């Protein structure tokens, strides 16, 4: 738990999808950002499909 | 064992792809259907069984 | 009789206990004879055995 | 001799309902025919609450009762009209109740206008007097704050007591709704009559 | 009501004879048998008595089913 | 070759017929410890159960006292008898007994244990002596 801002934007953002309440916005098309959640996460995509 | 047809192409529905299937599942579609927040399909498929304590397989069960 | 049987008296609106106790010891007659007397010295003897 | 007994004992369910008779009432020949040729009879019925309720004697061979949208289409017409519409009762052969189609129908319908009380009952409900049989005991509703009370000095909720569907015979005629609780007057063997409580649950169908 | 049994049933006749908890005849006959009395003078004030004693009774029988407090307190 | 233990295959038939939305919150899943009840005497005068005792009250009365006179056996009876149970049903006879019946009316959902206090030496005892 209790991810840092050391890291670039990765497993401090990873880290936050492990919490359930933290939920991500997927848009399937876009490349910048790009993590891969350490646990089953329940997502929205772009347009609201959960 | 499950089997996967695809029109005539079979292949074999792994434990472990049901697993990633499974895992898929949004508690929303379990709630929708029936099912309870318990009885999410991601627990069907075990990574780690239980071993039951020595109390019930006392020195045949064990081998 | 309770210093002589086991039926130390209570009293309620309806007496249920008092009939019960008058149950269980036999001695139900005293609601209608006058008696009293006659099986409290029965109940005397009866403790003296 | 299904359709006589309905005609001499649906004008007795409706009285015994407590519902003024509407209309005029037709001799059994003239019954007959109308049930041969437009396939069902209709006969309307007011309640104390100043509703309207619509009795549908359907016949065992009519079209209403074999094609699931005649049945639409009557079901639409008539509740498409200016009336209260308290409930609408429709008598069919047994049979039809099995018939899968018309029950869906019924249930479309009956979601359609949550307010108004549709319900299907056989032939055989509507065949005696349901009071009168002997083997029935008194069947009575009680208002809902005599209930209440009942089971406030029961400690029991409404869910607690024996259950009785609302397509119970003697509540049919009774017009007891789900929810609602019956008093029954029912003869013993021990005690020489008793008296039990019954919560009234969804009806079959 | 077991004139009616007798009509949803096919063999169960009415019976002139009941299970009851109490033998009421019993409890009398071993009172008169145990009184130290017999054909006792005409009392009106007394068989007046007697029948609103077993009037009252009859009314407070049901409280056997509850208790002794609630009959006391004339509860519905 | 040939094996006698067999097992005999055991063979069920007939089924059952039982009649946002987020992961799970700490109140949903868990929480199964069950909400503490506190305890709603009736009061005296609103009690409808019976003053008598039954049978089965009256003997786990006994059954209790005589079983606390076991490791105990400070008693406030008067005469002397030489077993736990003669001095637990005359303590029920004599009116003594230090315990009480509490028959549990009703558990409210809201958390209240609804309950009706009975002394045994007020009540009517129905054992043979």
């Amino acid at each position: 738990k209790l991810p840092d801002l050391s890291m670039p934007i990765e497993a401090y953002i990873r880290q936050l999808l492990v919490d359930p309440d933290v939920v991500p916005i997927v848009s399937e098309k876009k490349k910048e950002l790009r993590v891969r959640p350490s646990t089953r996460k329940e997502i929205f995509l772009i347009n609201g499909t959960h | 064992t499950f089997w996967a047809d695809q029109q005539g192409k079979i292949d074999k529905l792994y434990p472990q792809i049901i697993r990633e299937i499974f895992s898929r599942v949004t508690y929303d579609t379990v709630v929708k259907l029936g099912r309870s927040k318990n009885s999410h399909p991601e627990k069907l498929v075990l990574k780690a069984i239980q071993i039951p304590p020595i109390s019930i397989r006392p020195g045949d069960i064990n081998n | 009789l309770s210093t002589m049987y086991s039926v130390s008296p209570v009293f309620t609106s309806g007496y249920m206990p008092l009939l019960y106790d008058l149950y269980r010891a036999g001695y139900l007659e005293v609601l209608w004879n006058p008696v009293e007397q006659k099986f409290l010295q029965h109940a005397e003897q009866r403790e003296k055995e | 001799m299904a359709m006589q007994k309905l005609f001499t004992y649906i004008y007795e369910f409706i009285e015994y309902r407590k519902m003024v008779l509407l209309e005029e009432k037709v001799p059994y020949d003239k019954f007959v025919q109308m049930v041969l040729n437009t396939g069902f009879f209709r006969i309307n019925a007011e309640t104390l609450n100043h509703g309207i309720v619509s009795v549908f004697i359907f016949g065992a061979n009519g079209k209403y009762v074999h094609h699931g949208g005649d049945m639409r289409t009557l079901l639409t017409n008539t509740l498409n009209e200016k009336k209260h519409y308290e409930e609408l009762i429709l008598i069919v052969d047994k049979p039809v109740l099995s018939k899968k189609n018309i029950l869906d129908i019924i249930v479309e319908q009956r979601a359609a206008n949550p307010t108004i009380v549709i319900n299907i009952y056989p032939y055989h409900l509507f065949c005696i007097n349901i009071p009168k049989v002997s083997a029935i005991p008194k069947h009575k509703l009680i208002t809902q704050e005599e209930a209440q009370e009942f089971l406030g000095r029961e400690y029991l909720q409404p869910q607690d007591l024996m259950q009785i569907s609302a397509s119970d015979p003697p509540v049919v005629w009774l017009g007891g709704r789900p929810g609602d609780f019956v008093q029954i007057e029912r003869p013993s063997e021990t005690a020489m009559h008793a008296v039990v409580i019954r919560f009234i649950t969804k009806s079959k169908i | 009501i077991f004139l009616n049994v007798e009509n949803f049933n096919f063999s169960q006749l009415l019976t002139d004879v009941r299970q009851v908890p109490v033998n009421v005849a019993s409890i009398v006959k071993n009172i008169l048998l145990s009184s130290t009395s017999g054909v006792l003078p005409f009392d009106e004030k007394s068989i007046l008595q007697k029948y609103a004693m077993v009037k009252t009774f009859c009314k407070n029988l049901p409280y056997v089913f509850i208790n002794n407090i609630q009959e006391r307190l004339q509860t519905p | 070759l040939i094996m006698d233990d067999l097992v005999e295959e055991y063979v069920e038939t007939e089924e059952e017929n039982l009649v946002e939305i987020v992961e799970s919150p700490s109140i949903c899943e868990g929480f199964v410890q069950a909400s503490s009840q506190t305890l709603v005497i009736i009061p005296d005068n609103e009690r409808i159960t019976s003053n008598v005792l039954t049978t089965f009250e009256a003997t786990r009365l006994v059954a209790v006292r005589a079983q606390q006179l076991a490791i105990n056996g400070s008693t406030m009876l008067k005469k002397k008898y030489s077993s736990p149970i003669d001095i637990a049903k005359q303590e029920l006879f004599n009116r003594k007994i230090p315990l009480l019946v509490m028959r549990c009316i009703k558990v409210t959902p809201e958390g209240q244990k609804i309950v009706e206090i009975w002394n045994p030496r007020e009540m009517g005892i129905p054992l043979l002596d």
